[PDB]
């Protein structure tokens, strides 16, 4: 009667996968996060403590490819986390975005975190 | 015989061997060098050295042409063979058009190279940066530096290496024009720049220098420890 | 998993060629333009520090007298695609006596955008702009990691390409004069880069039948920013 | 896993994963049949006609390879005519050097050494073709050989390829190759390749007949299938 | 096709060559030399990897392999993989003794040779070279030589070195008996012979299973001198005696 | 067990093995054959069998008895087109023995030629092992008849009554109970020794269109495959 | 899905498929539908472009002096064939001084595309031809595939939803034989105005056509020289 | 073929040469051999067990020469052994046709190490497994060689390879001694192959070859069933 609800993480194995379309339906592949789109977790988080409004969420959007609504949770973290290091209280564009650059980079030297590899 | 594609693309567009091989260089030794308006100055430091047993096979500043000086960081033994044939390109270049050889036309070859020998099959990239440093005909002092991408690039003073956010956060307290106003206020430069570098003891420090219309002079550690002298004096007047 | 260099998707295409497109979206932006004048081209340097010298970074190089270029990307992949293309030009010129067009420049590059492999190895990760002004007029032209080549009267790439096409649609029509179009780029310019706009940062790139040549110097800029 | 992938791997039973994949790609493929009489050969393939898809002569399956040799293929049809090619150029090379016709022997020799030739390295894919092979010459008679995708070439009387292979092959046995002339035989093969692939499956089909013997003279070549159309005259009277 | 391939060439994602330190750890396996710091004279030491009763000691060198007039190498590791190398490395000397009439200086000989060991690590889906030996001679221009050879092709001269995982000890042991200049060959010679004795495990030094190649320059001679066991036996008891000796203090 | 690609290539295990060459040891095993060689006193005499499942399959194809050379003849077992594919290396190496030494070829040597290739088969990594196992005969200068045996794993390799195939682990052993006594060996003997060791395998004592016999004989030393009477002949011969 | 790695392995079911992957990139580009008469042979594509600014990306190119072939698919490929195809034909021609026919060209390009759909490391070619020309004997219209078997039709389509250009086409084969150019070409786009949804035109600045006859040499029409042709058509049903 | 020719022969984490350690086990899965040098000429001894009575020991040689005064066994595969064999078949005439004179054992062994050692590196084949004795009596010294799959080579007095190496090399450390004679090798070397065998040994078990200081000749089973007869 509700129709139950699947989630996982890769899509194997092939044998559950042939099963379901003989049964269920509306496989959807995430998506992640649009271009235009980085934006919007940015806007939940632009109620987080007391944001500047000379930020601008589209800057920052594109520096940060695949980083979904978790990676970029951690750009206003690491906001309000250097801020308080620093003592000052308002945390503006580019001092997070400073940060942003680095946590991108330097989280990419072990792992880039790819997703292509998993399954391949 | 060898048909295999070793460095492709990664699926978040990266290549994995350039921009991962360049690791190989932040785990090398460091070198820094400016240019002066008139005489040149770069060392390699972190040297690491027995200090009980020989120093000239590990040289590792040199020069292509008297016109031309080396620097590098990363494994060493990746960067001879790029020594040498940029050595042999550019002789061929004195046996064409008559002028010495311009820095930035070797730097394209090192890059231009590095980047064909990314772009081939079954070949691993190096894993090098390098330093071109050279006051040309004409007599314009100017720098470049290297990248296992091959994208030669001008800058006016260097950090590569170990901590090369270090030096390069470092060198902007040094960019005021004063410096260098004096040739002597560019090697004491350097060397109190290699002071926030590794340990700094007058031992691993090897800068070597170029007047312009001379051949390169490796300096003895005579005025190395002059230079910590005046340096270590002057910051006994900054307090 | 890594599988056949040259192997089809479940889609599906090709998976490296798919995974070359992506390599487009982190360099930096650009901006090309057609006039009915000429061509105006626009491009960041994107300095790094203070430390670098500003005027040494390429991103146009002039590869005929009257056909200009804008690369992207990783700038050494575009550097052997730039120096080939330019002795194509060439032979064009030493067989025909004769302007080669500045369609064919791309399909006598497009022919081996695509020539990866093991026997007879990576496909090439850069986005060209081509300009230049040939018997048809000022041609703006546009080529692909994949060879897929198109004119495009405005085009934009890179990491910006989503705003400067979608802001850049409604600020176009048919009749666009040269120096409405320049002071046209840098407002977009401006509002994509993120260090702050001044004689450092860009580079322009004029090519016209009767404003030639007309390359690019300092001090023009000076004026151009200031117009603002 | 892992014994199926590469051609060049035994697996521990002992067979050739990646050879018995390329006999039963073959089976999917229509229905074509041959046999010999006494002094020629007929072939006959039955070809598939949904709705409107190619125009009448569309790449048939029978092919010409020499003077007094041809194919009939089924499989997949693309290294069918690479085959075709090969083979052609292998007579070319018989014919331009020891100066007289190639006997069907040694043409069966040497295609059926190169499709063994592919199923020994992982450079490439074993072939998915299997065809016939009709001749005849005065000093030879008729022969009929058939080369399956593993490389075995041997002799019928007659044999059968594709999906309808058992069930076409189950009635050439009440036939009798010795006394008949094959211009009973042609006859003889379109009533059964009607009878053959029943219609439940696919609504339509089309047939095409090509007769090498002593009759043509020794150059091979398909019928005018209009010309005496003894097929379907005999097949609409051969449902009771 | 490619699934079966070893990769062996390719960087490792922490930072370092994957298959080279595998290489070196192959060295640090079954192989011991060294050399001292030497006027008028430089020597080379090994160890016998077989010292059963059952071998011939037909070949005149076990460990030490002339490949000139003037110079000579000391295998480690893999031994028939340096007999390419010395197949290779001897050719390219009497190549150069063809083009010029005159005898090879040791610095372009190493980088000869290191061009090759590195080219096999640059490209080829291959397996590296798996020694790392010495050298030792005389030139014109610098009168005493010893280098240092490495499967990822980077050379150092020494004057007193490291083969192999054993001889790190007698690295600390080197520079805890340093000196300058003093040879003197009784004194190197007890030097080397006390290192062996020291760091090597087995007791007292058997006269069997070391090996010491010396090179003293004569003009226009350039000995070459291998010495044999005769005066191998009162070398060790001279050391023995400056061991007696020397443990007199407590 | 095993380490790695072992269990896939011809690399070696932990335990000193090579899977591929034990795998193609019964890749003989598909075929279903019994083949039975004897040498004589004076002759030797392959026999063989061979199945005919279909009336249309030929009886004049499916002989395995090929000759090499005129003095020289073999039987094949194994898959058959590893088996053919042996062969025109056997006949052209063969023919460049004659055309390079200008004297008929030894059958020993063309073993060492076989096997030596078949060992590069097996010694390259990327190439199939060829599951085939090859059977000579001949004749030579002051050394009687001689047999031969080439299993796929490259040596050359010749006995006194020699069987390898599907049934040959208990004709092996009864050629051990036939061959250590005081008896000799005339022409009829081999012969009746070559049918009744594999009757007593396969217990049918069947018709004489079934077994071919090929022998060669110093009186007439050219290899020579019998005609059915005369098998015929030997075949009620042994019946007393 | 192991088995799905190169095009060298077969599957256990008996279809290769790389070469099922490569038929869904030709199934990925725009429509194109080729038609001919008893006298003459039209070929019609649709273009798409990439933005409103760029042009639209042009689909049917001129090869010989009658042989005109249409693509959908990649276009590096088609560049490479293209180059093949001119090549080929101006080798007959500069030896044998006559035109080729248009049936022993397309076995030169199932020879040519054969070898890169068996042996390792290489791919087949993404390729769309609706191959249309004159040899003596009339009108042919060809189309390939990846797995190169190239089929002799009276009327194709292939590209993106083209299954309903076929819907339109079978019940008008009766009538796609005697009828001359003006309304054959019509014909002809009909099947592409069934090939898009019902709400957007069917404009003048996309569809191109191609036509080859016996006193009319192979011809390409852009939007201008097509505006004569688009004028007087029915309207798109309620 | 293809130009595939990476070397699937790699170094293991600990730095061992993993396939040259498995061809070593299949050198030890083989038959045993021993073989001596005693003063004026080398003996070597191989064990040849036909699997069968139906087998002929008239056909195949174990004791194979490579001049008129060098002999060479093996102890691993036959099918691996004889490709090398001919290889140091071709190998020696080239010496013989430049320097016209009887090539030396210790050039031979130093050529077929260089072979078998530049063959572990190659383009994607296992090593031989092959451990060979190589004789020969050069200049006045009767030398004795052992090589191995790892291309090294060996100058033993009087050692043994395949099964049971161990107990037949102490059993070759105690009984094998100082100086003998030609046939007091014989002896020995009988009694060291008698250490391992089966309850019988005949003329067509063993198969023993010598090297004289005049020259090699290969024994006849006449006289090893007359020296084996005389239990060693």
């Amino acid at each position: 009667n509700i129709k139950v609800l699947m989630a996982t993480n890769r899509p194997d194995t092939l044998d559950p996968a042939l099963m379901r379309p003989g049964r269920l339906d509306r496989k959807i592949e995430f998506s992640l996060p649009d271009l235009e789109g980085r934006t919007h977790i940015f806007k939940i988080h632009a109620r987080s403590m007391s944001v500047e409004r000379d930020i601008r969420f589209e800057l920052l959007a594109r520096l940060c490819p695949n980083s979904t609504g978790a990676e970029i949770r951690s750009v206003c973290t690491e906001a309000g986390m250097f801020a308080i290091r620093a003592r000052r209280k308002i945390a503006t564009e580019k001092d997070f975005l400073e940060a942003v650059n680095k946590v991108i980079k330097s989280y990419a030297k072990f792992s880039a975190t790819p997703r292509y590899m998993t399954y391949n | 015989s060898y048909d295999r594609a070793i460095t492709v693309f990664s699926p978040d567009g990266h290549l994995f061997q350039v921009e991962y091989a360049q690791e190989a260089v932040k785990k090398g030794s460091t070198a820094v060098g400016v240019r002066g308006r008139d005489i040149v100055v770069l060392g390699v430091e972190k040297k690491s050295v027995a200090k009980l047993q020989d120093e000239r096979t590990v040289r590792k500043i040199c020069a292509l042409d008297d016109n031309v000086c080396m620097a590098f960081a990363g494994l060493t033994a990746d960067a001879r063979i790029v020594i040498n044939r940029a050595r042999v390109e550019c002789q061929s270049h004195r046996l064409t058009v008559e002028d010495p050889v311009t820095v930035e036309y070797i730097t394209r070859y090192i890059a231009s190279l590095k980047q064909r020998y990314t772009q081939s099959n079954g070949r691993r990239p190096f894993g090098i940066s390098a330093l071109i440093v050279g006051f040309d005909f004409d007599g314009t002092p100017r720098l470049y530096q290297t990248d296992p991408s091959g994208t030669y690039h001008a800058w006016k003073a260097n950090a590569i290496g170990r901590g090369a956010k270090s030096v390069r956060e470092f060198l902007e307290k040094n960019y005021t024009d004063e410096a260098i106003e004096t040739d002597d206020l560019t090697i004491k430069l350097v060397i109190k720049a290699l002071l926030e570098v590794v340990q700094s003891g007058g031992k691993n420090i090897e800068l070597a220098v170029m007047r312009r219309d001379q051949s390169l002079k490796i300096l003895n550690p005579e005025e190395i420890e002059k230079y910590v002298a005046e340096i270590e004096k002057e910051k006994e007047e900054n307090e | 998993y890594d599988r056949g260099v040259n192997t089809f998707s479940p889609e599906g295409r090709l998976f490296q060629v798919e995974y070359a497109i992506e390599a487009i979206k982190l360099g930096s932006t650009a901006i090309g333009i057609q006039t009915s004048e000429g061509v105006c081209l626009a491009v960041e340097k994107r300095i790094t520090s203070p430390l670098m010298e500003p005027s040494s970074i390429e991103k146009i190089v002039e590869i005929d007298a009257h056909i200009g270029c804008a690369m992207s990307g990783l700038i050494a992949d575009a550097k052997t695609l730039i120096d080939k293309a330019r002795v194509e030009t060439q032979n064009h010129w030493f067989t025909y006596n004769e302007t080669m067009t500045v369609e064919s420049v791309t399909q006598a590059v497009s022919n081996l955008a695509l020539q990866f492999g093991e026997e007879d190895s990576r496909p090439f990760g850069v986005a060209l702009l081509f300009g230049g002004v040939d018997e048809k007029g000022p041609q703006l032209f546009h080529m692909d990691p994949s060879g897929t080549f198109v004119q495009c009267d405005a085009r934009a790439i890179g990491s910006a390409s989503e705003g400067a096409q979608s802001s850049l649609q409604e600020v176009y029509h048919k009749s666009m004069t040269l120096k409405e179009a320049i002071k046209s780029s840098l407002i977009i310019l401006k509002q994509v880069m993120e260090e702050k706009l001044n004689a450092t940062n860009i580079e322009l790139a004029t090519v016209q039948p009767g404003q030639n040549f007309h390359m690019f110097t300092k001090e023009e800029l000076e004026e151009v920013i200031k117009d603002i | 896993t892992g014994y199926d992938l590469s051609a060049s791997t035994f697996s521990p039973d002992g067979r050739v994963f990646q050879v018995e994949y390329a006999m039963k790609a073959v089976e999917n493929s229509s229905t074509a049949i041959g046999i010999r009489c006494k002094d020629g050969v007929v072939f006959g393939v039955e070809k598939l006609v949904l709705s409107k898809l190619y125009e009448e002569g569309s790449n048939k399956r029978l092919f010409n390879v020499d003077r007094h040799v041809g194919m009939a293929v089924a499989g997949l049809l693309a290294d069918a005519r690479s085959l075709a090619d090969i083979a052609r150029e292998e007579a070319s090379n018989f014919r331009s050097n020891f100066g007289y016709n190639i006997p069907l022997k040694h043409l069966a020799d040497r295609v059926a050494m190169y499709v063994h030739a592919y199923t020994l390295y992982s450079a490439v894919r074993p072939f998915g073709c299997s065809f016939m092979l009709g001749s005849y010459s005065v000093n030879d008679g008729a022969q009929l050989y058939m080369i399956d995708p593993s490389g075995v070439s041997y002799g019928y009387w007659g044999c059968a390829i594709g999906k309808a292979r058992q069930a076409a092959k189950t009635e050439i046995e009440k036939l009798q190759m010795k006394e008949m002339t094959c211009r009973d035989i042609v006859k003889e093969v379109a009533k059964i390749i009607y009878i053959v692939h029943d219609e439940v499956k696919d609504k339509a089909f089309e047939l095409e007949l090509s007769w090498v013997g002593e009759l043509t003279n020794g150059r091979h070549e398909i019928v005018p299938k209009d010309i005496r159309e003894e097929a379907e005259k005999y097949a609409k009277e051969s449902l009771k | 096709s490619r699934r079966y391939d070893s990769r062996t060439t390719i960087f490792s994602p922490e930072g370092r060559l994957y298959q080279v330190e595998y290489a070196m750890e192959a060295i640090g396996h079954a192989g011991t030399c060294l050399g001292i710091l030497a006027n008028d004279g430089v020597l080379l030491a090994a160890e016998r990897r077989n010292i059963h009763k059952l071998l011939d000691e037909v070949f005149f060198s076990e460990k030490i392999y002339k490949l000139n007039e003037d110079m000579a190498c000391s295998v480690a590791g893999i031994t028939s993989d340096a007999n390419v190398l010395t197949n290779e490395l001897r050719l390219i000397a009497q190549r150069y003794l063809l083009q010029y009439q005159e005898p090879i200086p040791c610095e372009q000989l190493v980088t000869a040779l290191c061009d090759i060991k590195q080219a096999y690590t640059q490209f080829g889906g291959k397996r590296p070279f798996g020694v790392s030996l010495l050298y030792i001679g005389w030139d014109k221009h610098y009168g005493f030589q010893l280098y240092q050879s490495d499967p990822s092709g980077n050379y150092g001269g020494w004057k007193a070195t490291c083969i192999g995982n054993n001889s790190a000890a007698a690295v600390s042991m080197l520079k805890q008996d340093y000196k300058e200049g003093e040879m003197t060959l009784k004194s190197a010679l007890a030097l080397a012979i006390k290192v062996l004795n020291k760091t090597m495990d087995v007791s007292k030094l058997s006269a069997e299973k070391v090996e010491i190649a010396t090179l003293t320059r004569e003009n226009g001679k350039t000995v070459i001198r291998v010495l044999k066991q005769k005066e191998v036996e009162q070398l060790i008891k001279k050391h023995e005696e400056e061991e007696a000796k020397a443990e007199r203090e407590k | 067990s095993s380490a790695g690609f072992d269990r896939h290539i011809t690399i070696f295990s932990p335990e000193g093995r090579l899977y591929q060459v034990e795998y193609a040891f019964k890749a003989i095993n598909q075929g279903g054959l019994t083949s039975v060689a004897v040498r004589g006193k004076d002759c030797a005499v392959i026999v063989t069998q061979k199945k005919v499942p279909d009336k249309l399959l030929d009886s004049s194809t499916v002989t395995h008895l090929f000759k090499i050379t005129e003095n020289i003849g073999c039987v094949m077992t194994g898959m058959t087109a590893d088996s053919r594919s042996q062969v025109q290396r056997a006949r052209y190496e063969a023919a460049n023995w004659k055309y390079k030494y200008g004297y008929e070829i030894p059958v020993d040597m063309l073993c060492k030629r076989i096997a030596d290739i078949s060992q590069v088969y097996t010694q390259n990594a990327e190439m199939r092992p060829l599951g085939c196992c090859m059977i000579l005969i001949g004749i030579d200068e002051e050394q009687g008849p001689q047999v031969y045996k080439c299993d796929p794993a490259g040596y050359y390799c010749g006995f006194k009554a020699t069987a390898a195939g599907v049934k040959q682990t208990e004709s092996t052993s009864f050629l051990e109970k036939k061959v250590k006594k005081k008896f000799d060996w005339t022409f009829e003997q081999t012969v009746e020794t070559a049918i009744t060791c594999l009757s007593t395998v396969l217990s049918i004592d069947f018709k004489p269109s079934e077994i071919e016999v090929g022998v060669v004989t110093v009186e007439n030393p050219k290899f020579r495959i019998l005609t059915e009477a005369e098998i015929d002949a030997h075949l009620v011969a042994l019946a007393e | 899905n192991q088995y799905d790695n190169d095009v060298t392995v077969w599957s256990p079911q008996g279809r290769i498929h790389q070469i099922e992957y490569a038929m869904e990139a030709v199934k990925q580009g725009s429509a194109t539908v080729g038609l001919k008469s008893k006298t003459h042979a039209v070929l019609v594509a649709l273009k798409r472009a990439q933005s409103e600014l760029a042009a639209h990306q042009k689909k049917i190119l001129h090869v010989d002096n009658h042989i005109g072939i249409s693509i959908a698919g990649l276009t590096a490929d088609a560049r490479l064939l293209c180059n093949f195809m001119r090549q080929e034909c101006l080798d007959s021609r500069f030896v044998f001084d006559r035109p080729l026919p248009v049936s022993r060209l397309v076995s030169l390009i199932g020879s040519k595309t054969q070898i890169p759909t068996q042996r390792y490391g290489r791919r087949p070619y993404g390729v769309g031809l609706l191959i249309a020309g004159y040899d003596d004997m009339g009108p042919h219209i060809f189309q390939t595939c990846p797995s190169a078997n190239y089929f002799d039709c009276r009327a194709m389509s292939i590209g993106a939803r083209s299954q309903s250009a076929r819907t339109y086409l079978e019940r008008h084969m009766s009538e796609f034989m005697e009828c001359n150019l003006n309304e054959l070409v019509k014909h002809g786009l009909r099947a592409l105005r069934e090939t898009l949804p019902a709400e957007q035109d069917l404009t003048t600045k996309n569809v191109s056509i191609g036509i080859v006859g016996k006193d009319l040499e192979f011809t390409i029409y852009d939007d201008d020289d097509v505006s004569p042709f688009l004028e007087g058509l029915e309207e798109r049903p309620q | 073929e293809r130009g595939y020719s990476f070397s699937l022969t790699t170094f293991s984490p600990s730095g061992k040469l993993v396939q040259i350690e498995y061809a070593l086990a299949a050198v030890a899965g083989g038959a045993p051999s021993v073989g001596i040098k005693a003063a004026n000429g080398v003996v070597l001894a191989t064990e040849k067990k036909q699997k069968s009575i139906l087998y002929d020991e008239r056909s195949v040689h174990k004791v194979e020469p490579i001049t008129k005064h060098i002999g060479l066994v093996y102890s691993g595969m036959g099918p691996d052994y004889r490709v090398l064999v001919h290889r140091a078949r071709k190998l020696a005439q080239q010496y013989y046709l430049v320097y016209q004179e009887p090539i030396p054992t210790a050039q031979l062994v130093q050529r077929v190490a260089s072979v078998m050692q530049e063959y572990t590196q190659s383009g994607g084949v296992r090593p031989f497994g092959v451990s060979l004795l190589i004789c020969g009596w050069n200049e006045g010294r009767p030398y004795l060689f052992q090589s191995d799959p790892s291309g090294a080579y060996f100058a033993w007095k009087a050692t043994a390879m395949g099964k049971n190496y161990v107990n037949g090399k102490t059993f070759l450390e105690k009984r094998y001694n100082e100086d003998l004679e030609l046939e007091d090798a014989i002896h020995t070397a009988i009694l060291t192959l008698k250490e391992s065998f089966e309850g019988q040994m005949t003329e067509d078990n063993i198969e023993v070859g010598i090297c004289n200081e005049a020259g090699f000749r290969r024994l006849t089973p006449t006289e090893v069933k007359d020296y084996l007869a005389a239990i060693a």
